């Protein structure tokens, strides 16, 4: 049960990065437009709801990520080209 | 029957769980016998021995408490088997003047 | 079994005045006796026989 | 010897299970309730949990309610009789 703590915190920190985790496994929706996560299941339920409230705040990382390296794939004096990349200095 | 009856001869005599046995037999012939009483029901008419009974021995305070105890108790829950429990302490019930004798010289006879 | 707890609490109340002198775990088995029917004077009768034939083995 | 007041907690144990034992025969249900041990320092940890809204192994939540239910029975309850059933639902 602690160790399957330990197993979480450490997981759950390379997907805020958006790099696919160890036992937190990225299904692409269409090339991770939104991230649906598949953590691991239960053992422990407590562990369980602490971990679930956490990767939605990933899947809202996921949506911004998307379109910033999108306007690099759409290069054009825009006012987007420059909004992004001005995003890319938040994340 | 048998787990409960069983269980009032090992706490009766405060011991033995199987030393009992002699005990079990004999309440189970008893209860064997088929007994017939002397009415059979009615809330009002056991209630009235109980309290003559109180008047009787010189605990007429008691008896006074009695009544509230008995209209309190239909309150807490409603019984179909009250005849038979207020018999039960009718029949042990004790006056509170005297002793009976000894019973703990009279194992030696 | 909330109601199992309240009824006894008044009915120890009459036995302790009354003089009969069960104990709790006791008196709860006549009532379950009782509620499974029996005749009331063969309760009567072994209650008092158990009584003076335990205090004889004792002493 | 000890009486129960000094005793410690196992003897008062003892006595809770078989003074309940007293009332549950005349109770009938599929299976009678039974203790399911916790320890007490694992109760603890079970209501650290249920402050943040979170379920341990005796806390169910009811979405009917929108609230958490705890074990009715003589579930172990810590060493009082049955006294943390009222308390941890609080």
């Amino acid at each position: 049960l602690p160790s399957q703590e330990t197993c979480l915190v450490e997981d759950l920190l390379y997907i805020l990065i958006g790099v696919d985790g160890r036992y937190i496994s990225v299904q692409p929706l269409v090339g991770r437009q939104s991230r649906s996560f598949s953590v691991e299941q239960n053992l422990d339920s407590s562990v369980k709801e602490l971990v679930n409230r956490i990767l939605p705040v990933a899947t809202n990382y996921s949506t911004v990520t998307r379109f910033v390296e999108e306007n690099s794939s759409f290069e054009y004096g825009q006012v987007n080209h420059a909004l992004g990349a001005a995003m890319r200095t938040l994340g | 029957p048998n787990v409960l009856l069983q269980n009032l001869c090992c706490r009766i005599l405060g011991k033995g769980e199987a030393d009992v046995a002699q005990q079990f037999q004999y309440a189970v012939r008893v209860i064997g016998s088929n007994f017939a009483p002397t009415v059979e029901r009615d809330e009002f008419l056991v209630t009235e021995k109980i309290k003559k009974e109180f008047v009787r021995q010189r605990r007429e305070a008691d008896g006074a408490l009695f009544s509230e105890l008995h209209r309190k108790l239909q309150s807490q829950g409603v019984l179909k088997n009250r005849w038979s429990i207020l018999y039960l302490l009718l029949s042990l019930s004790e006056d509170p003047r005297k002793q009976p004798n000894k019973t703990s010289s009279f194992a030696a006879l | 079994m909330s109601a199992v707890r309240e009824t006894m609490d008044v009915l120890l109340e009459i036995s302790r005045l009354l003089n009969t002198g069960l104990d709790m775990e006791t008196l709860s088995i006549c009532v379950r006796l009782c509620e499974q029917g029996i005749n009331p004077e063969a309760l009567s009768s072994v209650i008092k026989e158990l009584r003076r034939a335990s205090d004889t083995l004792k002493a | 010897e000890p009486y129960v007041t000094e005793a410690g907690r196992e003897a008062f144990d003892k006595l809770y299970k078989l003074h309940e034992g007293g009332l549950q025969i005349l109770s009938a249900t599929t299976l009678q309730p039974q203790l399911v041990l916790l320890e007490e320092t694992d109760l603890v940890k079970a209501v650290l949990n249920v402050l943040i809204g979170v379920v341990s192994s005796t806390f169910s939540y009811n979405q009917a309610l929108q609230s958490f239910a705890v074990k009715q029975g003589v579930y172990i309850s810590g060493t009082s009789p049955d006294n943390v059933s009222s308390l941890l639902t609080q």
